[PDB]
């Protein structure tokens, strides 16, 4: 899940691109 | 978690530009 | 402009609205 | 939409309620 | 205090009403 | 604490929500 | 709802300035 | 209020210590 | 007012697509 | 500079990246 | 971190209010 | 550096004022 995967570990933009539409 | 709501807050703000027009969901 | 800066303090009103529940935004 | 609904006039927290999954 | 009861466990919206006017 | 710092500024925007025309005070 | 956003910002600005004194928000 | 005073124009940091506790 | 608070908004967008670069806000 | 490049139009992703260091 | 970037947002937005007009640089 | 300095104590306005240009 987002919050498992980025608020362990720093997420960049490209990997937070991920969640879009 | 308390820290984990407060980072799904900045979450949400970071997704909020680099989706953009395409928009998102929000699933925690 | 306007519009995008409203977007931002939607979407952290919807973050604690909906809570769990999560929630989507379409623009 | 809720840009719409919610950028034009200011939205109660139970309108915004309708854009939860 | 609400430093005290919010910043330890998260305070829904219905807890956090307590501190309004 | 800086955690608590960083936590009472979260605090304050749902505050701001939550309270609306009421308004409310902010005593830590 | 220009109203809406300034409060918001004014309500982060309040919490930086006064501390560890606290403030009122009363629109 | 506040939001006469500083929503208007921009307040400086020594005015919104007028609305500090 | 309504360039203070595109301001803030600005500020918050440039550090997450800086990230470790870092960077400047002159207005 | 940047407000005057910047808030008056939304900026994309690529035109913020100008204002890194 | 991720507790260190959190940290950096609040940063940047208390650098705004304080340094107003002057404006300032971000390094981390 | 500021994150050094101001994420691990909490740093006034008087203290990040020395960041500024
Ligand atoms: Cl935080
Ligand atoms: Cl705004
Ligand atoms: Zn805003
Ligand atoms: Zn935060």
């Amino acid at each position: 899940g987002i919050v498992e995967q980025c608020c362990t570990s720093i997420c960049s933009l490209y990997q937070l691109e991920n969640y879009c539409n | 978690f308390v820290n984990q709501h407060l980072c799904g807050s900045h979450l949400v703000e970071a997704l909020y530009l680099v989706c953009g027009e395409r928009g998102f969901f929000y699933t925690x």
